[PDB]
């Protein structure tokens, strides 16, 4: 059924489960024509199918090619996303396919109900949690490999970095969901905490900066401090 | 015209046949139902005036034998029986029709209600939703299950419905996942109609017989076929003209019988609304979406 607060620590037991977020998939632009009329003009996408156990990010990149001479794309992206997912599954072997794949919107169940029809023995579940994965296009690196891509393609990322070798999933999946809900409460100030100071890099193949310990608890204080005046200046309290 | 004797009315029940009903008191002197009309298949159904639980009948076609009732005190139940001695069943019945012990069948001359909620139904294939092949008559009731609900305890009670499921491999070609999903064309036209039904008029048998039987019976797992029928056309994009007309038909007379205060649980609102409002055929419903327009507004 649901996972929700209750069953929160299910994502970190030992049966593989993949959340799939569909936010992302369908993006535009919307100006004015020369008529003055409105129009959208889609732009590259992606599909967020995270292993919350970890890391593991598939980012399929959603093409704008995909929407040429096709009706009713906010529909169509939920299938599409459907079929992705179901191809990621099938591309797998046996034993590294999920056990559950969790949505983070209730409107993706039955597109992926369909496609996993040849998969009775997972289970496709929603989530009461308002997790704040739609602000993956928010990590640099992730928004520049989406923007750039020319053609359909799956781009690899551990979204823990290298954080699994000192914190438990648990604790990962915590500090993964704040830097994501920061970031989109408030883009700006949230990138201008993570990259303050020079000294602090990102590696080659990383999305985040190199913290130490301590500087993880400086920053993660930081982004609650965000999140909490962000919901003042947005509230009045 | 046709005759069903009943040898005895032990206890209190009222008695229906086809849409019609009356009460019979314990022991009151009642032998039958008389005036029966040729070409239908009929129901003839009861419930006990004192366990209003259990509403049960028997579906039969006086053409197939001569049929009559007669209560059982160990299991305590109108039993429907055929007679093979033809001569010792003219002979009750003549009696029972001179002594007027009979109710007769109370058709209104200018009144196609019965035919037009039975058009499409044959006891042959009555007999293959309802197996019980050593009789010629088909024993439904309110708790039996249908192969479906089965699915999800004893089978040789069950309701042999075709099962239809949306989310089902049946249901959807590989590749056309979304295409056949939104659009059911290919389930109805294709796996359904030519495959399993042969034609649209067996199907519309299975579809009237399961809303009588919810309707007679209150059988859920009829309700749920009748709808998911309904349902499955409605979401149908390519569906033929014929029976379109035909199906808005079908469902007048349906809703037109259906109980005033009964709509509260044979109505699924769902699919009611989604078929007369959002599906594919809302607009190819005009006598069946005026009739529930004008009697069930609430539901929509
Ligand atoms: C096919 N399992 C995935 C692995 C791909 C190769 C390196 C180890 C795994 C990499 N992770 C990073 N994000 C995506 N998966």
């Amino acid at each position: 059924g649901a996972m929700n607060s209750s069953n929160y620590a299910e994502l970190f037991n030992n049966d593989i489960k993949l959340f799939v977020d569909d936010t992302n998939v369908y993006r535009v632009t919307v100006h004015k024509t020369f008529e003055g009329n409105v129009a959208t003009k889609a732009i590259n996408g992606c599909i967020f199918t995270l292993n919350p156990k970890t890391g593991h990010l598939f980012l399929k990149i959603i093409h704008t090619s995909v929407w040429a001479g096709q009706k009713r794309l906010s529909q169509l992206a939920k299938w599409k996303t459907a079929e992705e997912v179901s191809a990621l599954v099938r591309s797998l072997p046996k034993e590294e396919q999920p056990k559950q794949i969790i949505v983070t919107r209730k409107a993706m169940l039955d597109p992926l109900e369909v496609h996993m029809l040849d998969f009775p023995n997972i289970a496709i579940r929603p989530t009461e949690l308002r997790l704040p994965f739609s602000a993956a296009m928010s990590i640099d690196k992730l928004s520049d490999v989406v923007m750039k891509a020319t053609e359909p393609q799956m781009v690899l990322f551990n979204i823990y970095d290298d954080w699994l070798d000192r914190i438990s999933s648990y604790t990962a999946f915590s500090r993964l969901t704040l830097l994501l809900r920061a970031l989109k409460t408030n883009e700006e100030s949230a990138k201008m905490i993570l990259l303050s100071d020079p000294t602090i890099t990102i590696k080659s193949y990383h999305l985040w900066p190199s913290f130490t310990d301590e500087q993880w608890i400086t920053i993660e204080s930081q982004m609650r401090d965000l999140i909490l005046t962000e919901y003042g200046r947005k509230y009045n309290v | 015209m046709n005759t069903v004797p009943f040898t005895s009315a032990p206890i209190e029940v009222t008695i229906g046949i086809d849409q019609y009903s009356f009460n019979v008191k314990e022991n009151q002197p009642f032998h039958g139902i008389k005036d029966i009309p040729i070409g239908h298949v009929h129901v003839i159904h009861f419930q006990h005036a004192d366990n209003s639980s259990m509403r049960y009948g028997y579906w039969f076609d006086c053409r197939m034998g001569n049929f009559y009732i007669q209560y059982d005190p160990k299991d305590g139940l109108y039993k429907m029986m055929e007679e093979r001695d033809g001569a010792k069943f003219e002979n009750i019945v003549h009696n029972f029709k001179e002594r007027q012990m009979m109710v007769s069948y109370p058709k209104i001359d200018e009144d196609d209600t019965w035919y037009n909620l039975t058009e499409f139904v044959q006891m042959d294939k009555i007999r293959k939703i309802v197996r019980k092949d050593e009789n010629q008559f088909s024993y439904v009731d309110s708790s039996m299950t249908t192969v479906q609900e089965n699915e999800l305890s004893d089978p040789a009670h069950s309701l042999n419905y075709t099962v239809i499921n949306f989310k089902s491999r049946e249901a959807i070609r590989p590749g056309h996942e979304m295409e056949d999903f939104l659009d059911k064309s290919y389930y109805l036209n294709t796996v359904m109609l030519q495959g399993i039904f042969k034609n649209s008029s067996n199907y519309f048998g299975e579809l009237q017989f399961a809303f009588l039987n919810a309707m007679f019976f209150g059988n859920y797992g009829s309700s749920l076929q009748w709808h998911a029928m309904i349902e499955l056309i409605c979401s149908s994009a390519t569906v033929p003209k014929h029976m379109l007309d035909k199906l808005d038909e079908i469902l007048y007379y349906q809703i037109k019988t259906l109980p005033e205060q009964y709509s509260d649980i044979l109505l699924n609102e769902r699919v009611w609304n989604i078929c007369l409002y959002s599906s594919f055929q809302k607009n190819s419903l005009h006598n069946t979406e005026k009739i529930m327009e004008n009697k069930y507004p609430e539901l929509l």
